[PDB]
């Protein structure tokens, strides 16, 4: 159960993932077109590049259940809810109780994944992954933040 | 006229862990004496085996 997550980063948010997930070699471009070179998993060469640019990078969460899961909440058998940071479902000291598990995606929105003694599959997890949150509406801001560098 | 109602769950988890380690040594005189042919008995079947035993 592989997810791809696409996501906007900020320089300093970028360079963590990148030295979390090693890279070894390659060229991340921002929104404004400044760009960032790995080499070597080494910080090499940074254009222009200003506060609130923006880096688009795709990472891949696979949710299993010997993985730790960073944030999951349990519904037992009897009824009681409980939430766990950052163990895997398995680590669970009484599995058989557990009913339910749903994941928590920083928004308080709650994705099923455990359910009936199984995994969910990945489409319906895809499907749960629209469902959880519909009527999500962000904020609208936009600020440029920049102007073409050179004298031209 | 006055109705009262009351609810309650409680859930508790426990885990335990417990390592024993021990080390009993006892001194027998009989032990001792049954030293001495430990090492000899090594080449007492080396030279039933490979030496000649006539001078």
């Amino acid at each position: 159960l592989i997810i791809k997550h696409q996501m906007k980063l900020h320089l300093n948010e970028l360079v963590d993932w990148a030295w979390r997930n090693g890279v070894t070699s390659e060229k991340f471009h921002s929104n404004n077109g400044s760009y960032v070179i790995f080499d070597h998993s080494a910080v090499v060469e940074t254009y222009i590049i200003n506060k609130n640019d923006l880096f688009n990078v795709t990472e891949e969460i696979e949710i299993t259940l010997d993985k730790p899961i960073d944030y999951f909440l349990e519904k037992d058998m009897y009824g009681n809810y409980r939430e766990h940071f950052g163990i895997a479902i398995n680590d669970l000291l009484f599995l058989n109780t557990t009913v339910n598990i749903w994941l928590v995606n920083d928004d308080n929105s709650h994705i099923l994944i455990y359910k009936d003694g199984k995994l969910i599959d990945e489409y319906m997890y895809h499907q749960f992954e629209y469902e959880a949150n519909q009527n999500k509406h962000i904020y609208p801001n936009n600020k440029a933040s920049g102007t073409y560098p050179h004298k031209t | 006229l006055r109705n009262g109602e009351s609810d309650t769950k409680r859930n508790t988890q426990s885990q335990n862990e417990m390592n024993r380690t021990g080390l009993t040594k006892q001194y027998l005189i009989d032990n001792l004496q049954k030293l001495y042919s430990m090492r000899d008995t090594i080449f007492k079947t080396y030279d039933k085996e490979c030496f000649l035993h006539i001078w």
